[PDB]
RNA sequence: GGUGAACUAUGCCUGAAUAGGGUGAAGCCAGAGGAAACUCUGGUGGAGGCUCGUAGCGGUUCUGACGUGCAAAUCGAUCGU
RNA sequence: CAAAUGAGAACUUUGAAGACUGAAGUGGGGAAAGGUUCCACGUCAACAGCAGUUGGACGUGGGUUAGUCGAUCCUAAGAG
RNA sequence: UAUGGAUUCUUCACGGUAACGUAACUGAAUGUGGAGACGUCGGCGCGAGCCCUGGGAGGAGUUAUCUUUUCUUCUUAACAGCUUAUCACCCCGGAAUUGGUUUAUCCGGAGAUGGGGUCUUAUGGCUGGAAGAGGCCAGCACCUUUGCUGGCUCCGGUGCGCUUGUGACGGCCCGUGAAAAUCCACAGGAAGGAAUAGUUUUCAUGCCAGGUCGUACUGAUAACCGCAGCAGGUCUCCAAGGUGAACAGCCUCUAGUUGAUAGAAUAAUGUAGAUAAGGGAAGUCGGCAAAAUAGAUCCGUAACUUCGGGAUAAGGAUUGGCUCUAAGGGUCGGGUACGAUCAACUUAGAACUGGUACGGACAAGGGGAAUCUGACUGUCUAAUUAAAACAUAGCAUUGCGAUGGUCAGAAAGUGAUGUUGACGCAAUG
């Protein structure tokens, strides 16, 4: 319920130490009429908030992926 | 039989009338059996109970 | 603008089970299309192709899945042999004439 | 009413437990000339106007 | 000596409800005639315990239905607002 | 109109048809009032001014879940 | 209740000319101010939903013939950020040739126009919530309280539209249309505070808890009251299409119901609804009852009048369908006097046409000349009287200056008028 804008921001508030569980959900969206392209949301679940980052490059989502520590739950779907 | 209970539960389970649903004449006792919303589900799934078509009311002589 | 819109309409089905004439189909098609409100306007537009199991129309002017649905049930009538075919779209302009 | 209080609520457990017909034993049980429940309520027949 | 304002009468407090038309008040804008004073015209606007008329509220007539009624006062038409 | 259920069907259930309310509804909810009438199962002696297999009936049970909706708090006319 | 952030050797922050801005950015006693917090009506503006509509992607219907067709799905909550405003306000400037301007005529040397900005966030847009949900489709293992997999869920337009909310305004009043809890803010400056750490819990994050009672259902031609499952009575919210001025009248979608003892026949007399030759109130207490009139457009409109009315006076003509004609708008500009997208419903006109019909059902004034009476609007005898009766504004009279008038109480260290004061209160006609 709550946007995140730059991976500084996401990365403070992956080590907020109260954020356990990542949810990445795939958007396949269309950008252009001919583009389709996918869309990735990385959803940080905080006590009393729920932030989402919204990343439209495949790989910044792959590197997202894999540098996010691997003690947190990360939970693809 | 007596199927009121599974005219209600199927008009309030699809989200229609009791003048939409269609209650299948020759399953009347399987759709007896089905006494809970899951079973009227099942049913709805299964063809025995159907919704049928909104009556028509066109607009062409209105256009 | 000119982009040249395709749409599949398999024909498999009831040209395998033998009740269906796909040739008269696609005349039927590409003489009931109605460009500008008039049949036989096809310019070049509206284009009708048949291979023996899949009839392809490319179309640069209007031209609609409802409209093709609309025509092949108009034909379906004609040759009486509804409740036998069934005009289905498995997945965008890609439609189906199926028999079960 | 929907809005109730607890004093009349406890007024309608109290008649909805009290309207029950006899129970069969105390028919057979002996010097007994009770054979049905005289103070059954309806609540159509006789409102009890609380 | 007590009990009643759950109906109704009246006051107060706190809420709620009331299509669509007709007419066209003040205010205002423009124009014409005239020596002047002034007069006149066309618009605008939208007043009224105004008016036609729904919902509503009421209850004129039929001295209609009914009158051992649906009803210890209702029903229908016609009415008032 | 036809099936089903039933000893028994003008009246119950289902399907079909014909209709009506026609959105200041014969619809969807609530306030006062009612008090379980809600729902299921069984059942028709009485009751539904005909009937009844049906029911707001009879018998047995099930059901109402709140920090956020109300009450609760405030004050009004007033009461004391 | 700790951490991060902010502040601190200029102790309790900076920026902006200003309206004011930001993540914070001490603030006691005491005082003060806001919100809570308010009628009604009218048009205008904006938004929400609904209605209407174009394309496209699915499903259904119709298909003797016609219809790129008819019906139908294409949804986005609370909440969090960015953005978004009429009004209002600030800076520059200094206006008659007065300009700006609303549908509504108000505003400017107490500073207009113009240029530039600040704020409220009604409200909308974007993103998150959120497509993972819901919805619409197609298919899979063959009795069995079983699921799974594929697609799609998109882009617009329009308006005196309906209803609701909001805004800026205007009208009305001898009527000017609650209070309190509660929350915040300001004035002031008590008190306290440095440096490997103090303050800030009005900045962000993090920890814990939130009790009691109601909650089902009807809400009515069967769940309430009327002795009943009684044609009665009983407060309110939502509100589709067409016709049409219209939430009446008629028909239809969603939803609901098809309930009211039935069968047969069709005598009199009834109840309800109609029609009628010629006459046209002769009937009768009396035109009771019924009939005629009726919508809209155009023409035309008397006596009298308190000049406002009377008045829809009276009295005439027209009204369909089809094919056209004309007028009435929005948004995009200028070498190197005018053009194009965007089809919106009003008005007027002309032929043509028909068993002269056409507000074709529905809906829908009869009118005039007078007399009596009450000015009018309004009120009453619930269940036989709605009236000329009552009230009313207007007029007049009466009492009373508070240790008072009028009225109340058994009394009272008691009351109404009176949160009053002769332009008042009280009492009458």
């Amino acid at each position: 319920a709550r946007e995140i804008t730059d991976i500084k921001q996401f990365l403070e508030l992956t080590r907020r130490a109260d954020v356990k569980t990542a949810t990445v959900k795939i958007n396949k969206k269309l950008n252009k009429a001919g583009k389709p392209f996918r869309q990735t949301k990385f959803k940080v679940r905080g006590s009393s908030s729920l932030y989402t980052l919204v990343i439209n490059d495949a790989g910044k989502a792959k590197k997202l992926i894999q540098s996010l520590p691997p003690t947190l739950k990360v939970n693809r779907l | 039989a007596n199927l009121r209970t599974q005219k209600r539960l199927a008009a309030s389970v699809v989200g229609v009338g009791k003048r939409k649903v269609w209650l299948d004449p020759n399953e009347t006792s399987e759709i007896a059996q089905a006494n809970s919303r899951n079973a009227i589900r099942k049913l709805v799934k299964n063809g025995t109970i159907v919704k049928k078509a909104v009556t028509v009311h066109s607009k062409s002589r209105t256009r | 603008q000119k982009i040249a819109k395709t749409f599949t309409v398999d024909v498999s089905s009831p040209t395998e089970n033998g009740v269906f004439d796909p040739a008269s189909y696609a005349k039927y098609l590409i003489d009931h299309i109605k460009v500008e409100g008039a049949v036989g306007n096809l310019g070049n537009a509206v284009t009708v192709t048949e291979d023996g199991t899949v009839v392809t129309v490319v179309s640069t002017a209007k031209f609609s899945g409802k409209y093709l649905k609309y025509l092949t049930k108009k034909y379906l009538k004609k040759n009486q042999l509804r409740d036998w075919i069934r005009f289905v779209s498995t997945k965008t302009n890609e439609y189906r004439l199926a028999f079960y | 009413a929907a809005q109730k209080s607890f004093r009349i609520k406890q007024k309608m457990a109290k008649a909805k437990k009290q309207n029950r017909p006899l129970p069969q034993w105390i028919r057979l049980r002996t010097n007994n000339t009770i054979r049905y429940n005289a103070k059954r309520r309806n609540w159509r027949r006789t409102k009890m106007n609380i």
